[PDB]
RNA sequence: AUAGAUGAGUUUGGUGAUGGCUCUGAUUGAACACU
RNA sequence: GACUAAUUACGUGCCAGCAGUCGCGGCAAUACGUAAGAGACUAGUGUUAAUCAUCAUAAAUAGGUUUAAAGGGUACUCAGA
């Protein structure tokens, strides 16, 4: 796509706002800024079209080597999308529900092309992040954590479906953690999102000003392969590591984590709260019953259709490419405006505030769906109708090419394992080592030899448990 | 340097007198410049003459001349181009150093870089002598049969040398028309028109008509030129 | 002026530049320090900016 | 022809990769040069009264 | 008035002289129009007005001035962030050409061949790194901005 | 002087990859390190034989080339 | 061969000894300092802003650099068991070889 | 100094320097005829030492001045017409003039073979 | 190969690390040749400041002063220790320095520019030995207020070392410094 | 009209400055001397 | 002699003389006068006078004034900037 073309594709259409995103370049480093915190930078149609031309010129140059995106506030670096419009629009016949369509395919084209960029991404998540917010970093190399942070995708109680690239990324995750944050819709504070893979660094909110400064001293070589550039970046955000929390311990570890193993390993929802109520029944072994109780509770306050199809593309999403996944989402969200689910909990809830009730889903609970129904395949068929999205361009691939900067994960672990005769002890300090000091390293990875390690041949070495 | 062989001038000279073809493509054909397919032709014309004027050639001294210069014949043999045809004057606005400051993603063509130097100054695609090459090199980028790509070469070129031909013939014709050539007994007087009002704004004008007033005979200054200039 | 000019921020600068040529036109450049290839990545801090 | 190109020139659209590449500048700073009178004068004068008072 | 240009032509340069990450101007229409120029050109880092206090620096893009009324027109300022690379500043200088005792104007003409490195009037050619800041109908733009747009008028100060 | 300019790259490109980088153009490692790498890296694109110096200390007598009379003798 | 001198020098007092990081930034030679609030930061390469004046934060500083240097040197001699070496023969001694390669000839033809 | 103290004519022409031969400068002129007053010897100063051949001519304008007799031996006495050229011998104050050798009644010196044309003497012609 | 019967190059051949044969190659010129005195208890000493320098002829030039009571041992030691003091000058397209350079050094100013291809080296004595030894075929000098011999040699040669870097100021900048000569002829013309 | 901008000798026991003098370039409606 | 391309011998001995500037000559003078050689222009060659440039050496473009030429004894103030 050419400037032209890229400029004459997301022309400022009446409404836009002229001081949305702001926008700043010091040397080397290019920067962008959400300036909306009245609505805790919320994502919409002005500010899309402002980043698009920026990220597709700043590509064509070689002085801009390091992209950053943040928040205006101190309290939220993008919470949600407009939402609230889309339900306005989708009330105002097929004209209006193919505006919301359009939105979608902006928000897909970015967040692909973020995806596909051919330069060093960076995301400082200092605040809530959220719906459309949770598009512009997942997708990155680079995903910096704070104090603030606060993640969730609370797209499944307004009847939507997570769709930011989320099909992409979710299933492609360690153990079954992926499906459980979408369909529960959990809440991830601070540190716990660096431990649970979200997030690459963990640094202090108040560090953050002193790290660009340092990001436009960098400046690499024209013949430097992509990955040193981001080897450059990586060690350079780990000297801005003040340390995890001394008290705070894993939220998702341990017990917790081999619930969420046995109970979201399956393809039907019936299955997957059948499991739960189990584990929620008193004298279970696992010891989570608290958390049973409670995750059924959020289960059984959303959408029936949202789980149905969500947990669909979770094991659908696995096999897609980058690329295709966004083309299948667009067809995929076109349908949820037709929907009564969706029209229903997004005026039910954001646009009401919450008055007049609970949502009221079309189908009442899962219990009305017999069993031999699948609702799903209905929405994974794309319509002639809406064409197919057009990306910017045609890069793809089928697993993250760099996404290796965070947290060792089990595929780390278990990829040690089978490459070496480590012990117990002499494992944990292979990846510390490996990592030199990284912040949190030492706990993950005890985290997962408690969970998939046993001790066969004593001391001696360690296997996992599969076998 | 090398110089064309005696069979190789008589190549260039069959090439475009009995088949016709434009000057530039036979420059092009042999990488001769088209200054020095021209000059063998008027040199080879002047052969011509001598020996239908049954006058001696200089066969003895040519023989033992073209033996102690590199020659490179012509046609099958050929090992390397002649010489540059595409040699660009290095004109004295673009030798300037220029660093001009530009958006970090803008595309600075060579357009670009002309308006630079100068307001009216073209770039290197305009000043060649066979600017014909460059559009048939570009047919070879689109995947064009080299056999098409060589004929619209010839019609480029050919359909170039008519427009040449023509300017020439109109400017000729054009000149002639403001001359009035009145036969008299003894001589023929040629009465040539001209605007007698393109004297400039203040009388100095390089191309005026007329002996200018108010200047001293410089016959005594140092390096005056009192020879002709030119041989028409 | 009691103080002496410091160039410790462009040491790499300055020693990358002598080792981009040899002297003796003509030659391969000799191999470079060892260092210029372990700080290469690593640009000095910013400083004296109040 | 030659006033209409030079005022073609002086009245065109700035560069696109130029307007990409450009540190936003607040318009707030960038064009309220205008200083209006305070609307509440009125007010501080008559309150500045009595404090002096 | 020319006076403030020279002014803040001379401050700029002590304030990059004893390496400043902030420097306060005061707040004319004239001064902010060859600050954007400055910043649009590249060479200083941001521009805000505010009160005799620098803004919040975390938050200087950020930062929302209050409406500038008869009533604190006195005491705001334009702040303006130096720019410094390399262990060198980036405005090292800021000769100004136009002084009070003289306005020296110039012409399309002149400044063609001044934004080629040969003299022309009152001006020196320009060299490479050196930049002629002009102010014309147009607003304060460069001597080369000023070409492409067929202009002239006063030039403002030389910066290297 | 004279400049020798190919069409071939005058078809392909315009002269914009001249300038990326910072304007001087694209850098490319030293001559040290190429030695060490088993496989060499992309030429850079440029006119053909577009380094070499062009000897102007060797043309201050070339208006007595113009003579007549020099001219013959060098013929 | 000539005398040696050192590729990275670490001071621990950079106020104290001025002509040590004057040499090293004569002779292109980075640095490493500890910057306490009266020393000037345009003496060393890379700064480290602490107390000096301090034998407990001096010793906690030098301890690790020191383990740098360690973990670093144990990389290097385990990429050197895999025949992988992590650095080229010094000028100096490179311009040996050549010599040696020259007398070496001689004998050959000689 | 302000353009204000320029438009008043404060950039006056600076102060004129001596000629060495001033009865020359003052009238543009290459030579002078002058009749010889005194044939005498003016002594050097602190450096040098000697007797230069000095002469007091009355030139036409009416100036009497000192001239200098370049060469070995003259042909002059009082009341000789001689021909004045500019110069100076530095090492005699008061003398900033010479003397023609080819001049009117000034002779040439006969025994010169050398620069014969600083000094008037014809080419000895020993074959012609 | 018996070159070096003296004992003057053996040490320098240690520092630069190259043969004699490679020593003996490059451009060697005495600029300034002084004679200066100091009076002492035991009378006049006077003594022989002599400046060379030592060029590559292809973008290194080198600076080196020294005084002795012989005029020949001055020189020796001047040129041992320029030819070990050389720098790598930065030239555009090999011919010319970049832009325009402004030193001064106690009072004399040099100004450097420079000049297109073809110009030449219309330059004063001093500075053309100095040009014609780094390897510059084309620049204008000009000394504005002072000619001292032995500071118009260190300006001008700190003159050569602090030109304006193209991609320093592009860098700072955020914008590109394209020069145009080259987008113009496809390449650099040399 | 885009190639056009240049230095040298001489103050001091010595160095760096200030500041003149002189030479280096071009020329004449020129004179004179030797030709 | 150096500036300034190009050397020895003899004669003279702060004498005779050369000299645009610095200077040379007091008994083995590369500087004076002869001889030979060398460097160079050439029907012209030198010298004298004058002009521009050198000279930012009256600086509008474009200077400077603590110790080197040069801040008024002072500041209220008309004109004027
Ligand atoms: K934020
Ligand atoms: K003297
Ligand atoms: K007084
Ligand atoms: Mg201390
Ligand atoms: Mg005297
Ligand atoms: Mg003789
Ligand atoms: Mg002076
Ligand atoms: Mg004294
Ligand atoms: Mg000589
Ligand atoms: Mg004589
Ligand atoms: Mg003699
Ligand atoms: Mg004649
Ligand atoms: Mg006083
Ligand atoms: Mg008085």
């Amino acid at each position: 796509i050419s400037t032209q073309a890229a400029a004459e594709l997301f022309k400022p259409v009446e409404g836009d706002e002229p001081e949305d995103v702001l926008f700043n370049s010091l040397y080397n480093l290019r920067s962008v800024e959400l300036n909306r915190p009245a609505k805790y930078n919320a994502l919409n149609g002005s500010m899309i079209r402002k980043i698009a031309p920026r990220l597709l010129e700043w590509e064509r140059s070689d002085m801009a080597n390091v992209i950053v995106i943040k928040g205006s506030g101190e309290k939220a670096f993008c919470a949600g999308g407009d939402v609230a419009a889309l339900a306005k629009q989708n009330a105002e016949g097929p004209e209006g529900v193919k505006k919301s369509v359009d939105y979608f395919g902006l928000e897909y084209k970015l967040n692909h092309l973020i995806s596909t960029y051919t330069r060093p991404y960076v995301a400082f998540l200092d605040g809530i992040t959220m719906g459309g917010g949770v598009g512009l970093s997942i997708h990155a190399p680079f995903r910096i954590a704070t104090e603030r942070t606060v993640f969730a995708m609370p797209e499944t109680k307004i009847g939507f479906f997570p769709d930011v690239g989320a099909s992409f990324f979710l299933p492609r995750m360690p153990g079954q953690v992926g499906p459980y944050l979408g369909l529960t819709s959990a809440l991830l504070k601070g540190v716990q999102v660096y431990y649970a893979g979200i997030a690459t660094h963990y640094l202090h909110s108040s560090s953050l000003p002193a790290l660009e400064s340092r990001l436009a001293e960098l400046t690499p070589r024209d013949y430097w392969t992509i990955e040193q550039r981001l080897s450059v970046i990586n060690d350079t955000i780990e000297e801005f590591s003040t340390g995890v929390p001394y008290d705070e311990n894993i939220e998702i570890g341990g017990k917790i984590r081999l619930a969420i193993d046995r109970c979201f390993k399956y393809d039907k929802i019936d299955e997957i709260i059948a499991a739960l109520k189990e584990e929620a029944a008193e004298g279970a072994k696992g010891g989570v019953q608290s958390w049973a109780k409670n995750t059924l509770e959020e289960l059984t306050q959303r959408s029936p259709t949202s789980l149905h199809v969500t947990l669909r593309q979770m094991r659908l999403g696995k096999s897609w490419g980058i690329a295709h996944t966004f083309k299948r989402e667009h067809q995929m969200a076109a349908k949820f405006m037709k929907s009564h689910d969706f029209n229903e909990g997004v005026t039910a809830l954001l646009i009401d505030k919450g008055a007049n009730g609970p949502a009221k889903w079309k189908p009442a609970s899962l219990d009305e769906i017999p069993p031999g129904a699948n609702i799903s395949e209905d929405y994974f068929r794309n319509d002639p109708e809406v064409p197919v999205l057009e990306l910017l361009n045609d890069r793809s691939y089928m697993q993250y090419p760099y996404n290796k900067f965070g947290l060792p994960n089990d595929y780390d672990v278990k990829e040690a394992i089978e490459k070496g005769n480590f012990t117990r002890e002499k494992l944990i300090d292979h990846f510390v080592e490996t990592r030199r000091g990284k912040q949190g390293v030492r706990e993950a990875v005890s985290d997962v030899l408690d969970r998939m390690a046993v001790r066969s041949k004593g001391t001696e070495h360690v296997q996992w448990k599969k076998e | 340097q090398p110089v064309l062989s005696e069979g190789s001038r008589e190549i260039i000279y069959q090439d475009v007198m009995e088949k016709g073809l434009p000057i530039k493509a036979v420059s092009a054909k042999y990488n001769v410049d088209v200054r020095r397919v021209a000059a063998v032709i008027r040199l080879k014309e002047i052969e011509k003459r001598w020996i239908k004027e049954y006058k001696p050639l200089a066969r003895p001294y040519a023989r033992a001349v073209m033996k102690m210069l590199p020659q490179t014949v012509l046609g099958g043999p050929d090992q390397k181009p002649h010489e540059s045809i595409n040699d660009v004057h290095v004109h004295s606005y673009t030798t300037q150093q220029l660093f001009v400051p530009v958006s970090e993603s803008r595309e600075f063509t060579r357009e670009d870089a002309a308006k630079a130097f100068g307001d009216h100054i073209l770039p290197v695609d305009k000043k060649l002598r066979v600017p014909e090459l460059i559009e048939f090199q570009k047919d070879l980028l689109k995947e064009v049969p080299l056999q098409e790509a060589n004929r619209k070469f010839l019609n480029a070129t050919a359909a170039s040398e008519a427009k040449i031909a023509e300017r020439e013939a109109k400017r000729r014709q054009a000149v002639e028309d403001a001359i009035t050539r009145v036969k008299t007994d003894r001589f023929e007087f040629r009465f040539q028109e001209f605007n007698a009002e393109n004297v400039g704004h203040d009388g100095r004008d390089r191309n005026a008509v007329g002996w200018r007033y108010g200047v001293p005979f410089p016959d005594r200054k140092r390096s005056q030129i009192k020879i002709p200039t030119k041989v028409e | 002026g009691k103080g002496r000019i410091f160039q410790a921020a462009k040491v790499y600068q300055r020693a990358s530049e002598a080792a981009a040529t040899n002297i003796v036109s003509g030659l391969p450049p000799r191999n470079p320090p060892l260092w210029l290839k372990a700080i290469e990545s690593i640009p000095p801090a910013e400083i004296n900016t109040r | 022809a030659r006033y209409l190109a030079n005022k073609r020139a002086a009245q065109a659209p700035e560069r696109l990769d130029e307007v990409f590449t450009r540190a936003t500048i607040r318009e707030s700073t960038a064009k309220n040069t205008f200083v209006p009178l305070d609307p509440e004068a009125f007010v501080k004068a008559e309150e500045a009264r009595i404090k002096h008072a | 008035g020319i006076q403030q240009i020279t002014n803040m032509c001379s401050h700029l340069q002590n304030a990059s002289r004893a390496r400043l990450g902030l420097t306060s101007l005061p707040n004319t229409k004239y001064n902010l129009a060859l600050a954007l120029a400055l910043h649009r050109a590249g060479f200083i880092s941001s521009i805000t007005r505010g009160g005799p206090h620098p803004p919040t620096p975390e938050a200087l893009m950020t930062y929302e001035p209050e409406p500038v009324t008869s009533a604190n027109v006195a005491t705001r300022r334009l702040w303006v962030g130096l720019k410094y690379w390399n262990e060198e500043p980036v405005l090292k200088e800021l000769k100004p050409i136009s002084k009070p005792s003289r306005l020296v104007t110039a012409s399309l003409e002149q400044l063609n061949r001044v934004a080629r490195g040969f003299p022309a009037g009152y001006m020196k050619g320009l060299q490479l790194g050196e930049c002629l800041f002009v102010n014309t109908d147009r607003g304060v733009l460069e001597v080369r901005e000023a070409v492409e747009r067929k202009v002239g008028g006063l030039v403002l100060c030389k910066v290297k | 002087a004279v400049v020798n300019m190919d069409p071939a790259y005058m078809a392909k490109y315009n002269g914009s990859e001249q300038a990326a980088g910072r304007g001087s153009g694209l850098s490319e490692p030293p001559a040290y390190e190429k030695t060490a790498d088993e496989k060499p890296a992309k030429q850079v694109i440029a006119n053909p034989g577009r380094k070499v110096p062009t000897p102007y200390e060797q043309m201050t007598f070339a208006p007595l080339e113009r003579r007549l009379d020099i001219a013959i003798f060098r013929a | 061969r000539r005398p040696l001198a050192p590729d990275l020098v670490v001071c621990l007092n950079p106020k104290e000894n001025m002509t040590l990081l004057y040499e090293c930034s004569l002779a292109k030679i980075p640095t490493i300092g500890i910057i306490d609030t009266n020393t000037n930061p345009s003496w060393v390469t890379y700064q480290i802003p602490a107390n000096d004046d301090s034998l407990r934060a001096t010793a906690l500083i030098s301890g690790v650099l020191g383990r740098a240097g360690e973990r670093g040197q144990k990389r290097r001699l385990e990429a050197a068991q895999r025949g992988v070496v992590t650095w080229k023969t010094p000028a100096d001694v490179q311009g040996y070889f050549e010599l040696a390669s020259a007398r070496a000839a001689d004998a050959r033809r000689r | 100094a302000t353009l204000n103290q320029v438009m008043r004519g404060c950039r006056k022409p600076q102060r004129a320097r001596h000629a060495v031969s001033p009865a020359l400068s003052s009238i543009k002129s290459p030579a002078l005829k002058g009749v010889c007053v005194k044939v005498g010897i003016t002594r050097p100063k602190k450096p040098n030492s000697g007797e230069r051949k000095t002469a007091r001519v009355r030139l036409s304008t009416g100036k009497v001045i000192t001239a200098y007799i370049p060469g070995e031996g003259h042909n002059i006495s009082q009341h000789s017409v001689v021909l004045v050229r500019g110069g100076r011998a530095q090492d005699c104050p008061g003398v900033r003039y010479h003397l023609v050798r080819g001049a009117l009644d000034l002779a040439g010196v006969a025994t010169r073979m050398s620069s014969r044309s600083k000094y008037g003497t014809k080419k000895p012609k020993k074959a012609s | 190969d018996g070159l070096d019967d003296k004992g003057q190059y053996q040490e320098l051949k240690k520092r630069t690390g190259m043969s004699v044969r490679q020593i003996l190659q490059l451009k060697t010129k005495k600029l300034v040749h002084r004679r200066v005195v100091n009076q002492t208890r035991l009378g006049k000493i006077a003594s022989d400041s002599v400046m060379v320098i030592a060029g590559n002829g292809d973008g290194w030039l080198g600076l080196g002063m020294a005084k002795s009571v012989e005029a020949s041992i001055a020189v020796e030691k001047a040129t041992l220790l320029a030819i070990q003091n050389m720098q790598p000058i930065p030239r555009y397209e090999n011919r010319t320095i970049y832009g325009e350079v402004t030193t001064k050094v106690s009072g004399t100013i040099v100004r450097l520019n420079s000049r297109p291809p073809g110009f030449g080296l219309r330059v004063s004595h001093r500075i053309f030995e100095m040009c014609r030894a780094a390897g510059i075929r084309d620049l204008s000098a000009k000394f504005l207020r002072s000619r001292n011999p032995m500071n118009t040699v260190k300006a001008t040669y700190q003159a050569l070392l602090s030109q304006p870097n193209p991609e320093d100021l592009a860098i700072g900048r955020g914008k590109k410094l394209v020069d145009v000569r080259k987008v113009y002829y496809g390449g650099s013309v040399y």
